[PDB]
RNA sequence: CGUGGAGGUCAGUGACGAAGCCUAGACCGUAAGGUCGGGUCGAACGGCCUCUAGUGCAGAUCUUGGUGGUAGUAGCAAAUAUUCAAAUGAGAACUUUGAAGACUGAAGUGGGGAAAGGUUCCACGUCAACAGCAGUUGGACGUGGGUUAGUCGAUCCUAAGA
RNA sequence: GUCGAAUUUGGGUAUAGGGGCGAAAGACUAAUCGAACCAUCUAGUAGCUGGUUCCUGCCGAAGUUUCCCUCAGGAUAGCAG
RNA sequence: AUAUUGGCGAGAGACCGAUAGCGAACAAGUACAGUGAUGGAAAGAUGAAAAGAACUUUGAAAAGAGAGUGAAAAAGUACGUGAAAUUGUUGAAAGGGAAGGGCAUUUGAUCAGACA
């Protein structure tokens, strides 16, 4: 029904869900046969990966 | 997580709970069976009533040697009672589930209370010391409390080859 | 099958023995083996790892990551590669407890004690 | 162990006490006192027949 | 300093059912009272009033 | 017929889900029982030939643990007594100050000690549990501060005694 | 009821269980006294009470006889395989 | 050459598997009781990894609702599985001083086999 897509006590869990999904793609091989720290890390990485003269011999 | 009953198309629902609440189950189960189906706001204002002694929640199941009083007409019964701390407690997960529901964006006028339930949670257990040294108990009785509001929205026979017969002929003489 | 009568085959007695083994002897069980290159290079199988070498992921979901160890958590029977963390949205950075017996060595930390280590367990460093 | 259920003070409350007359644990103080013991009915107690 | 504190109260929730008055209250009743269940009460004088 | 464990075998079953548990579903046995489907669950377990036993429960005022009805019931009525405003606070019959009304009535509901207790004293913070209503208060919870002797006692003396 | 003494009372001290102590009640001796409390021998002793855990098939009884003087407890005959 | 339920060091089992097995698998001769001699418990299991739930929002707060972590939160430090007694909600039904059971059938609900 939720892949087809009141007050009611039937649920299904996630458990349930992604086993049922899992054996699916079982069965369909079967007939077929028949993060914004990491970037900024990163970034980091990647971005450190005359003359002059001012006053003269005297005591200010 | 994990409701006594869930709301099919939950996008257009809101839940509260509250657990091992410190007050009355036997009250508290009267409480939410006064507002069990009812319009949301109906029950707010019917609660802040029954806090003021105007009306009055009936008392169905656990009412031994309760009183009788004259605001229990209204549901048909003669005992009724204005439980304090049970309808502060479902005031408070009531206004909680009201707020859900403005942050998931439903019509507040149009929810009412499509689930409400209370069950026992573990007992707190104090003792008395009693005549010729004993020791009784002396307990609470706990309550957890759930609920959850709702969106209000708006052939083939066989026949034998006589009944088949029979039909055919009817349909000859009429028109 | 073990022909000593000093050797136990207990389980319990083995469990107990793995369990509330002492730190030196921590250092013996977490051991590695080394690369395919450090093991034609130095001639030895296999290594106790220390805090300064450089090893590769070869089993579990951090598979072929490449880092330096940065501790060796004997307490909990796990070391710790500087590269190899589980982040949070927050900025929390996690380091992943992994078994040395998965990884490999690809590069020593050599002193006079680990090349002492190496002659006697039959190396033949450069 | 030939000791086994046999290590504890007890004995029978009488007959006429409105409690089964198993021995019970003496003293005070704990939840083990007047609690039932030696029976191998008993939670604590002898087995039947100790292997030997 | 959060973290272990929402560790003790997590911990102190099953001594604050048994209505303990802290850590340090460790009262334990008797199974059961022998001077409760001691009775044969003939003619003459008994154990209480 | 069923159960824990043992020898042999089915190169037996199992992460495409072992065992356990729930089941308005299915079948086989006169029956003990066995078998299959669905749900839940997560790591092991069966058929057969045999070996072995701490091997099958409704009772024992049985044992240990858990839970009902009784029931929101009995009751929370000794010791004359409370009331007003402000403050604090999410919240005040019960906290604090003030305003009042009373009481103990010096053989005290006052001021100190002995035995016993051992920090309960006092300050700051502070309310999950406890204070059979309540609580912002506490002899509670958390962290500290505090007991100064030549002259007060012990210490010395002997008593019944040991 | 008694209330200035055969008075009331703190503390120290003495007497310990087939013992003590008793203006004597078999009182009292730590809620324990016709026998204190604690551990062990000890799972002490049964004329008696209670209980004693799966299925089905086939077979299936016993108060009627002698005795140890008689009660008690046993022996013997019968009946069922 | 014999003994050895104490001590020290080892190897094992057709043994028990948290009401079992030592009283004690765990800060057990502990906590607690008693003037004392003595008496004497209960109590094991999140996850591979604390990644033990940031952030927003409602609330005085405990918390809730979103979100997120994780294979799983039908694992949330009440934590593997999660029975029964007992309880709540929902749905269906029955009820003129008990209920339950047997034979038989009506009604309603629900269901398998056999379909060449
Ligand atoms: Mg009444
Ligand atoms: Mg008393
Ligand atoms: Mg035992
Ligand atoms: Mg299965
Ligand atoms: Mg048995
Ligand atoms: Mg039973
Ligand atoms: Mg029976
Ligand atoms: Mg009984
Ligand atoms: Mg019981
Ligand atoms: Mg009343
Ligand atoms: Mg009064
Ligand atoms: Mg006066
Ligand atoms: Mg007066
Ligand atoms: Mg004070
Ligand atoms: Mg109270
Ligand atoms: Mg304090
Ligand atoms: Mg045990
Ligand atoms: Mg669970
Ligand atoms: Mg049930």
């Amino acid at each position: 029904q939720n892949k087809k897509n009141s007050i009611t006590t039937r649920t299904l869990s996630k458990k349930r869900a992604k086993k049922i999904e899992r054996n699916l793609k079982y069965a369909t091989q079967r007939k077929l046969l028949v993060s914004s720290l990491t970037l900024v890390k990163e970034a980091l990485w990647s971005v450190i990966d005359q003359g002059t003269t001012l006053g003269g011999p005297f005591f200010p | 997580a994990r409701y006594g009953a869930t709301s099919t198309n939950p996008a257009k629902s809101a839940s509260a709970r509250g657990s091992y609440l410190r007050v009355s189950f036997k009250n508290t189960r009267e409480t939410a069976q006064a507002i069990n189906g009812w319009e949301l706001t109906k029950a707010q204002k019917y609660l802040e009533q029954v806090l003021d002694h105007q009306r009055a929640i009936p008392f169905r199941r656990f009412n031994s040697s309760i009183g009788r009083t004259a605001q229990g007409k209204e549901f048909g019964v003669t005992k009724a009672r204005w439980p304090a701390k049970s309808v502060k407690f479902v005031q408070g997960l009531l206004q909680n589930a009201a707020a859900n529901a403005e942050a998931k964006g439903l019509d507040a006028t149009k929810l009412y209370v499509s689930h409400i339930q209370v069950n026992q949670a573990p007992k707190q257990r104090r003792r008395t010391y009693r005549a010729h040294g004993r020791i009784n108990k002396y307990e609470s009785s706990p309550s957890h409390i759930e609920l959850v509001v709702t969106e209000k929205e708006e052939k083939v026979v066989r026949l034998t080859s006589r009944q088949r017969g029979r039909i055919a002929a009817q349909k000859r003489i009429a028109a | 099958a073990k022909q000593s009568l000093d050797v136990s085959s207990d389980r319990r007695k083995a469990r107990k023995a793995y369990f509330t083994a002492p730190s030196s002897q921590r250092r013996v069980l977490l051991s590695a083996p080394l690369s395919k290159e450090l093991r034609a290079q130095y001639g030895i199988k296999a290594l106790p790892i220390r805090r300064d070498d450089e090893v590769l992921v070869v089993r579990g979901s951090k598979k072929g990551q490449e880092g330096k160890i940065s501790s060796v958590y004997r307490l909990k029977f796990a070391v710790q590669v500087d590269k190899v963390t589980k982040e949070k949205v927050n900025g929390a950075s996690v380091p992943i407890n992994l078994h040395p017996s998965k990884l490999v060595i690809t590069k020593l930390h050599l002193d006079k004690d680990r090349k002492a280590l190496i002659q006697r367990k039959g190396g033949k460093l450069e | 162990s030939e000791k086994a259920g046999h290590q504890t003070s007890a004995e029978s409350w009488g007959t006429g006490r409105a409690v089964a007359r198993i021995p019970r644990v003496g003293g005070g103080g704990t939840g083990r006192s007047g609690q039932g013991a030696f029976g191998n009915m008993c939670r604590g107690g002898r087995m039947f027949a100790p292997t030997k | 300093r959060s973290k272990a504190d929402r560790m003790a109260k997590m911990e102190r929730r099953e001594r604050n059912r048994h209505a303990k008055q802290g850590e340090s209250d460790r009262h334990n009743a008797v199974s059961l009272s022998k001077h409760l269940f001691s009775g044969k009460r003939g003619v003459g004088k008994t154990d209480f009033r």
